[PDB]
């Protein structure tokens, strides 16, 4: 059980494996297989809902463990699951199930409006969402081993993701500039711990693996996030709501692995089919 | 000038890269390898840890262009290659064994190590351990009881040739005694652990020396 | 020079000596002598201004070192001085002068409206002011070795001091109650470092010496602060603007040393003379 | 006449001479002599007014050239004068008088509420005031060869000066961090020219000599500005309204020349006398 | 039942108190002493570190009531007393020497140690050091090269009687050799260092044993 | 290792410093000189351009400590010194001449160049010009018709010794022909122009070589 011995140095070590990867959101075994086939380093398991249910506002909870077990035994890549913010019992349950990583996710319905899960209490590493550096550092403070941008989940619109990436990127390079005296007031402004601010300063980057997430819909979108210094990418609807999920899934992986090579980016974008329709309603 | 490349289409390298830079050897250059051009600049190559059903896929682009180049690099040019975690699996003759994951699988391995290997047989990812090991070499690197980062690692079930030298073993109180941790076969080095996750740089130094010797050939 | 080796453990050690004591604000040698005579563990040296200058709004700076040297050689008790908030060069100068403690004070004119002095960079221990726990912990984070309430300087009115004492007292006992999960969000609310919050939790009190200051005008006022759990007291105008500074100075010391003994408090309050006129204009 | 041949490279060259210097504001010959004696690299000539006139709100204009000529022939250090903002004819007049540098000053009454002087049209170099990077760059764009902070003129309070120094310092190091794409929107935000922003980026600092000004009243104040990366210091009332102008003038120069040596800063602060009374009325 | 009091009218005691509680001795009770009533319950007394021109003043109330009770305690009753930093100064015959600070000064000291002492002669408060010491005793407490907390401490300049036993000395590379750290004279123990600031409890134990012996008399 | 110092108590140095760094000479270290300790590390010293009635004053602290050290450095140790604009004035025998500015003036100059010099005789600061010069040396540095930054410069009115070598002159159409721009006398170099304000590094290189030779002595 719990971290902050060097099982941490251990968790961090494990997360580094994910650098350069694409994690994909899957609703069933067929989708998992497509993801494995495309070169995904991992899948993130989602609740399987029909479109008619989608209209309603149902409470979105962590998935039935049996459905996770069912999908995991038909693939050999990494398996991740979601829990509700502040829902430490959902986490306890999935810890016992030996899942590879947990996402304390804002896409599910909040369980506790003030407190996030105390993530040090788990051996399973957590990923958390952020839109800015303070938020990111508070999640790491709480025990997150990995961070992602929030972006705008399910819209197929990259714009929020980009903003969040640039916001964190700037604050980090700026923080790195300030003098030793100035760092204190800045810590208070970000409402973040001075220790982790000093560590970000010494590392010249975010102290944990950092993925883009939310709104990625084309290979171009994916590569753009990588060119802006991200360690990797979560993709969901952009694949499985496209015209050709399999081809789209594969091209996104290729693009992430070759994000600096325009000729490959072009090549894997040819005859891709229609991307996810999406929604531009903020 | 010695150039060692680290395959970077995915896996954990900026460590591996970092861990070679930790050697602080003036003559040594490290580069990322993502295509055949990069590969051509390399005196030796590291194929790091990460997914394999991923690493292999990455090499599959443009009709297996990189795959073929790697096979040629390993078997024709006989340049030194170090396959760690996933890379160790991709150097193996037998891979154990692709129930569904099979796609072009027979060509799946690059080859180079005549061994049978078992995709992480250890539970899941919240069981991965650590280790101290033993070594059957005279190289200066290898010193006192070293350490490893055996994390959701693969299992070397069979040695299939006398050419294969068992370089390192360990004894665990839950996996038996004499578990094979490191093998070497000609221009190929294979490790089941994560060398980049412990502070010491023994295996990086050893591989460097291998690449250095390869040249003086 | 700088702390956070165990010269700290050293600074803290030095400050503990002050517990139970009264530090007094002095403008000249005569005042210093009265303070020494009365049992003061230390004097804090102030700029000597006439009443006519008091009307104006002159910039209040750290005192001329020569005036400090002049007073220090006529007494043997501790000697403290004030610097402007964020004025690290005034601090560097008094560090070289071998003063016993510095007060980064809000009673002087601010030199830097965003940043306080980085106090770790000095071997001289600092005292700083606060009105609440977050503020207190941010000062300690910056390197303060001792804390005082701000109170309401110069008014002879105890009310603000009392409020600040209670505010800190509560937040501390409360913090000590919360569960391990809840402490994080609370840290963010106080805009304070989680490390020092956990340390306050483990010590069951403020992690440094903590004095009352501002508005103390009678022995009664002084004892009250002590009965509320303070480690000691700063007094200024309440003494030297009273009818009988010497007698008042002595009675305040006695009260602080005997703050739980009503019979002594009575006895040292008899025939005291008029207390400082004061001002009830918030 | 006019610049932007390489008489510029010439003006810049001339201003570099001032680095490490103190320029002092003088009202008469006696004051000029004191300034020269103290080590000032230059004096800035001010209108000579009595205290009674000071109450009123008289229009403050450039000084009578004859008064400049009178002071200049009794000293051999640099001689500067002030003109009203946008008053290009006052500048034309002083250009013909062969003054060493002009200060287009906000301390004099504005002559044009929209436009500053087009300073390229002169061979005499200009200094201008700023409170932030955009403002600084717009002045340089207009032809300023040197920049100073505005601070708070005549108050003896350093606080505003410090703020302005830090504001410019940050924006500069930050600008230096951004990516090539982001620089454009930032230029628009500072309302400053992209060319000079790119040049600030390439130089890693302000593209011209940069002095602190306004509110400097002790050696400590002066050194503080230098420790924050300024090239030098303007001082006025802090000297000539102090108890001992000559000694204060000399100590300020010593401090600026030795701003990193606490032992000298201490030494030159001993027995200095009373600093300027000042005013804390924002 | 042994009761040791710690004079608490100001100085650092809840340490001294804590440090005696660390002894974990079942028989031992520690109380605060602030008045003559408290003092009457004590088998032995500690006079801790802090200001002295403060501790003495605190004793001065109600026409030197506590001061007088303390002098009687030390000199008539001959009860064991331990003067540390400021307390050490207050037990000394000669105090060096009260240029301005003189008020009722001749009565300033409680007396008990026939020594001449110098109010903190070491610079200020940002120089105070630490030490290791030597000991001329057979007591079980005192063991291997111990440590101290000599913080802005006083200096014992003269020993004025053969009755005074030099209990502990130390050698510094800035104050000379054989600097007197601890003295004992009958029912009085005096130390110039801060015993409460280091983890070990040797001097606390020693003083406990003294108080214990004093009763069995 | 050659260390050249640049007097930095005020004037324009981070240029001079920059301009020596532009030489890109591996053996060369540049330091700021603000005190006698710094001066003691120097193989040669540059006294830059700026005010003099300032530079001199800066050297006057602690009863002319730095001044005296500089005089000793120039005249006893005979170490190479390069006085440019203000520094050239401060190396001069005669300085022309301190009507009011006189304070301790006779001691005002460090000495080293037996010349009479005139504090900027050229109008003010909005007339300072530029130049091209001539050179009477065989040193490799000095090449084609070089350039200068004669800015509100001083005027060398008299050469007072045959020991003084006129290193460089120029002809202006408003100051006459054969204006003395550069002089050298033993271990002293003096220039009236600003070498740091033009892109070329000829005089920096020349002075470097002087310092280099001084050592091999």
């Amino acid at each position: 059980d719990y971290a902050d011995n060097d099982s941490i140095l251990l968790k961090h070590g494990w997360c580094e494996m994910l650098k350069g990867g694409v994690i994909m959101d899957v609703k069933n075994v067929e989708q998992a297989k497509i993801a494995e086939k495309a070169g995904a380093i991992g899948v993130m398991i989602l609740e399987n809902i029909p479109s008619e249910l989608r209209n309603t506002d149902g409470v979105a909870r962590s998935v039935d463990p049996l459905k996770i077990e069912e999908i995991r035994k038909c693939i050999s890549i990494n398996v991740l699951a979601k829990v509700r913010i502040g829902h430490f019992v959902e986490a306890q349950i999935l810890e016992e199930l030996k899942v590879d990583m947990l996402d304390e996710s804002e896409v599910l319905t909040m369980a506790d409006e003030y407190n996030h899960i105390n993530k040090h209490k788990f051996k399973t590493p957590f990923v958390c969402g952020c839109t800015n550096l303070g938020e990111a550092l508070r999640r790491i403070s709480e025990g997150a081993s990995m961070i992602r941008t929030k972006g705008e989940a399910g819209t197929g619109n990259i714009i929020e993701a980009i903003k969040h990436i640039r916001t964190v990127n700037n604050e980090i390079k700026y923080l790195c500039s300030l003098d030793e005296s100035e760092v204190y007031n800045f810590a208070k402004k970000l409402r973040a711990p001075i220790d982790l601010i000093l560590l970000t300063r010494k590392l010249k980057r975010l102290p944990v693996v950092n993925f883009a997430a939310g709104g990625i819909a084309t290979p171009a979108d994916a590569a753009m996030c990588m060119q802006l210094g991200m360690d990797g990418v979560f993709v969901g609807s952009g694949i499985f709501e496209s015209e050709n999920p399999q081809k789209m899934a594969s091209s996104i992986v290729m693009a992430v692995s070759n994000f600096n090579n325009p000729k490959i980016l072009l090549n894997v974008s040819l005859g891709l089919g229609k991307a996810m329709h999406g929604n531009t309603a903020a | 000038e010695i150039t060692i490349g680290v395959l970077s289409l995915q896996g954990d390298f900026e460590p591996h890269i970092n861990h070679f830079i930790k050697l602080q050897i003036p003559s040594l250059n490290i580069i990322q390898v993502r295509n055949v051009h990069d590969l051509g600049l390399c005196d030796g190559l590291v194929i790091p840890g990460g997914e394999s059903t991923t690493v292999r896929r990455c090499c599959a682009y443009e009709n297996d262009t990189l795959y073929n180049a790697l096979v040629h690099f390993i078997h024709v040019l006989k340049k030194p290659i170090w396959g760690t975690c996933a890379g160790c699996i991709l150097l193996s003759k037998n891979v154990e064994n692709i129930k569904l994951y099979s796609n072009f699988g027979n060509k799946f391995s690059f080859g180079g190590l005549d061994i049978t290997i078992c995709r992480n047989f250890y539970g899941s990812q919240n069981d991965s351990f650590i280790c101290s090991l033993n070594i059957i070499s005279d190289s200066s690197a290898f010193k006192k009881d070293l350490t490893a980062a055996c994390i959701r690692a693969p299992y070397i079930r069979e040695i299939l040739s006398d050419e294969v030298k068992v370089l390192a073993t360990f004894s665990h109180e839950s996996y038996g005694p004499n578990i094979i941790a490191a093998v070497e076969q000609n221009n190929c080095l294979g490790t089941v652990f994560n060398p980049e996750l412990l502070p010491h740089t023994a295996f990086q130094q050893y591989f460097y020396e291998k690449v250095k010797n390869y040249k003086y050939s």
